[PDB]
Order: C-alpha cells, then sequence, then structure tokens
C-alpha cells in the first residue's frame, strides 16, 4: 500500500510562484528521501533535487538552485515543492517519487503534476456533435470539443458506459486554446434508435455537458 | 554533469523481435538502472545496479554493460513493451536520465476507416465552421492526410491529432479538423478528405447543403 498522492493541474500566470503537493501513505515517511522529476516534452526527465525528511535536509540541482524550493511537513507526511518567478519554460509534468532504501533507484512514483505556466485566459469549450451527413456495418460518430483553457478536459460516452470502439484524441493547442475531439463506433443498427451522448467536462471553467448525437436530415 | 546519451532515438519492430538499445556516459558509472514509461503513466524501474530485474520484470528484460557503454535488450519484444526507456544514473549527482529511446510496433500494413462530419447547426450559429475527418485504427504512423474544398487542395487552418499506438492491435487513429469561417464555408459546395500513403487513396466527401 506504498503511494504518492499528488496534487491536481494547476494553471498559474508568469512569475506568480506555484506550490505543488506530494503525500506519502503506507511507509514510515522519515526513513526514505524523496526526488522530484520534471518531465517536458522532447526533454525526456531532470532530476530537480531530493530531500530527506527526517531532519529537512535537502539537495537541488545546480540547474534549478535559484528555481525549486523543497520542504516537507513530518506531520502530515507530505513533501511540497515550490517553484519561483515561473516562466513558460515550467510548464512540465512534475512527479515526486521515493528513493529505496537500500538501492539507488526510484521504487515508487507519484502519477504527476501538470503545471501550466500561461498568462491566457480560462476559457471554456463549446462541444459540438459529429453526425454524418444525409443519407456499412457500422456507424461512426463523433464529439467535437473546441477553444478551452487550460487542459484538461474529460470527455465520455452515455456516462461512460460505451467504452469500446473509442478513440479520444490528444488536445492540441492554437492560438491559447486547447481543441480535442473523440470518435466512437457502433453497429449501424444501434444509433440513431439507440441514443448516443458525449459528455464533457472542464473542471477549470466549471463546466459540464452533454450533447446528444442527433441524426441529419432534410 | 554525467551526459547519457542513447541511441537509438526511436525505433520499431515486431514481436518476436530481439531489440537492442544503448546509453553511453560521458563518464564511467559505476552501474546503470533503466526506467520504462507507457504514454500516459509514470516512469517505472525496470533494471538495476546493470542487469537485476525489478519485481515483476518478465525474463525477456535483461541490462548488460560497463564503464561508460550500457545496454537494454528485449528478447522477443511483444505488443505490451511498447514504451520510453530511460538510462539513468547514479554514480555523481546531479543524478541525470538519458533522451529515452521511444520503442514502438510493427504489424502489417491496415488502411484507415475514414468518416467525414460536417459543421454541426451549433457550430455554424457561432459563426464558425469545422470540419472534421478521423482517420481510425490504420499503420504505418506516417500517413498523409489531405483537405479539399471545391476541388482545391486546402491547407490553412487544419489541425491533427494522432493517438498514441494502440497496446492491443498496435494500430494509430488520427483526427484532422479543418476550421473555416461561417462565410467562407457557406460559399463552398464540396468538402473533401482524402488519405494516403503508399496505392489507391481513400476519399470521403460530402456536398454542403445537399439533403
Ligand atoms: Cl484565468
Ligand atoms: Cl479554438
Amino acid at each position: 500500500q506504498v503511494q504518492l498522492q499528488q496534487s491536481g493541474p494547476e494553471l498559474v500566470k508568469p512569475g506568480a510562484s506555484v506550490k505543488i503537493s506530494c503525500k506519502a501513505s503506507g511507509y514510515s515517511f522519515n526513513f526514505y528521501w524523496m526526488h522530484w522529476v520534471k518531465q517536458r516534452p522532447g526533454q525526456g526527465l531532470e532530476w530537480i533535487g531530493m530531500i530527506d525528511p527526517s531532519e529537512s535536509e535537502s539537495r537541488l540541482n545546480q540547474k534549478f538552485k535559484d528555481k525549486a524550493t523543497l520542504t516537507v511537513d513530518r506531520s502530515s507526511s507530505t513533501a511540497h515543492m515550490q517553484l519561483s518567478s515561473p516562466t513558460s519554460e515550467d510548464s512540465a509534468v512534475y512527479y515526486c517519487t521515493r528513493s529505496n532504501y537500500r538501492y539507488d533507484y526510484f521504487d515508487v512514483w507519484g502519477a504527476g503534476t501538470t503545471v501550466t505556466v500561461s498568462s491566457a485566459k480560462t476559457t471554456a469549450p463549446s462541444v459540438y456533435p459529429l453526425a454524418p451527413v444525409c443519407g456499412g456495418s457500422s456507424v461512426t460518430l463523433g464529439c467535437l470539443v473546441k477553444g478551452y483553457f487550460p487542459e484538461p478536459v474529460t470527455l465520455t460516452w452515455n456516462s461512460g458506459s460505451l467504452s469500446s470502439g473509442v478513440h479520444t484524441f490528444p488536445a492540441v493547442l492554437q492560438s491559447d486554446l486547447y481543441t480535442l475531439s473523440s470518435s466512437v463506433t457502433v453497429t449501424s443498427s444501434t444509433w440513431p434508435s439507440e441514443s448516443i451522448t458525449c459528455n464533457v467536462a472542464h473542471p477549470a471553467s466549471s463546466t459540464k455537458v452533454d450533447k446528444k448525437i442527433e441524426p441529419r436530415g432534410p | 554533469q554525467i551526459v547519457l546519451t542513447q541511441s537509438p532515438a526511436i525505433m520499431s519492430a515486431f514481436p518476436g523481435e530481439s531489440v537492442t538499445m544503448t546509453c553511453s556516459a560521458s563518464s564511467s558509472v559505476s552501474y546503470m538502472y533503466w526506467y520504462q514509461q507507457k504514454p500516459g503513466s509514470s516512469p517505472r524501474l525496470l533494471i538495476y545496479d546493470t542487469s537485476n530485474l525489478a519485481s515483476g520484470v518478465p525474463v525477456r528484460f535483461s541490462g548488460s554493460g560497463s564503464g561508460t557503454s550500457y545496454s537494454l535488450t528485449i528478447n522477443r519484444l511483444e505488443a505490451e513493451d511498447g514504451a520510453t526507456y530511460y538510462c539513468q544514473q547514479w554514480t555523481s549527482y546531479p543524478l541525470t536520465f538519458g533522451a529515452g529511446t521511444k520503442l514502438e510496433l510493427k504489424r502489417a500494413d491496415a488502411a484507415p476507416t475514414v468518416s467525414i462530419f460536417p459543421p454541426s447547426s451549433e457550430q455554424l450559429t457561432s459563426g464558425g465552421a469545422s470540419v472534421v475527418c478521423f482517420l481510425n485504427n490504420f499503420y504505418p504512423k506516417d500517413i498523409n492526410v489531405k483537405w479539399k474544398i471545391d476541388g482545391s487542395e486546402r491547407q490553412n487552418g487544419v489541425l491533427n491529432s494522432w493517438t498514441d499506438q494502440d497496446s492491443k492491435d498496435s494500430t494509430y487513429s488520427m483526427s484532422s479538423t479543418l476550421t473555416l469561417t461561417k462565410d467562407e464555408y457557406e460559399r463552398h459546395n464540396s468538402y473533401t478528405c482524402e488519405a494516403t500513403h503508399a496505392t489507391s487513396p481513400i476519399v470521403k466527401s460530402f456536398n454542403r447543403n445537399e439533403c
């Protein structure tokens, strides 16, 4: 039951410090060093530094000497990393990870916290149904989620009850807004007699939308 | 400041093949460690102290090496093994990783299933118009999608997105979205998305407002 629980996605504006947290459970917190690792697309994995929770001794990668501050709260078995004066270079997934007691390896990892450093405005998506035109063994429908910021959105089909035959495509950023889409394929006799609905949530804008895919007609 | 250099950057192989990837260190290291990162999850320890398999790692994985030259071998690759693999050194601080080898899978060539979708009524009320095409379950990854409006190629305003390789069937899927103004959409008739690789293209089209 060894776990590291990381905080949710953060949006911060440039210059505004960000603090992320990593709650340990299922082990004796003070006995193990906690490390932090940065991951950006194209830039692999970068070690930020490490902290000994027993007496808060820390060591940082010189690359991050003026950027990252590592602390622990022994009473709540939580490690924190704070990033001073963030820039877009600080946008990344940050992992906390515990080092093995005996060996030089990382033996448990958190799920990562995605940090976006941007001056862009939080914006709600528009969710649009994709139905085929007027008029095979199967039919493909879709859902276009256009124009949101920041990530993420979550998208399901029929509340999660339709999970096979789905491709949800990674978002793409264009001019400060993201767009994502999803396809679902069902037997040709399934729809439109059985309803198919796209459910989209964008937590940042407190957006939750259900969009029924309706057949097109004259 | 031990720099780890991994090669190749990207590779692919059929299931059953033996694959080897290398990690060269700028100065001598005592041991090499190897981490596996499947798309969308955290890195996981695969091999520690050069050749010892981590708990639960199957026998197809091995690690070897010494000094400045190390390698990871997968003997009889499996479809599930698609991941980026990183070496890592703990000989000197700062701790460093290599830039990774992204390993993907080969399978039989497969044509995409292509579906085209006109702008929704909802989007048209906002004054915008997106045309979407899905190219689903194809192989290899490097497919070309081409849009045509009244038979002229349109390159401007096209947004493409690929899924990670499917971990079960080794296909890719992609979504292509062409965004126009409503005004521009309403002054043209035919919309076409065409998928090509090597020979006959797969073409899906519709004519605006012809129901
Ligand atoms: Cl905001
Ligand atoms: Cl947009």
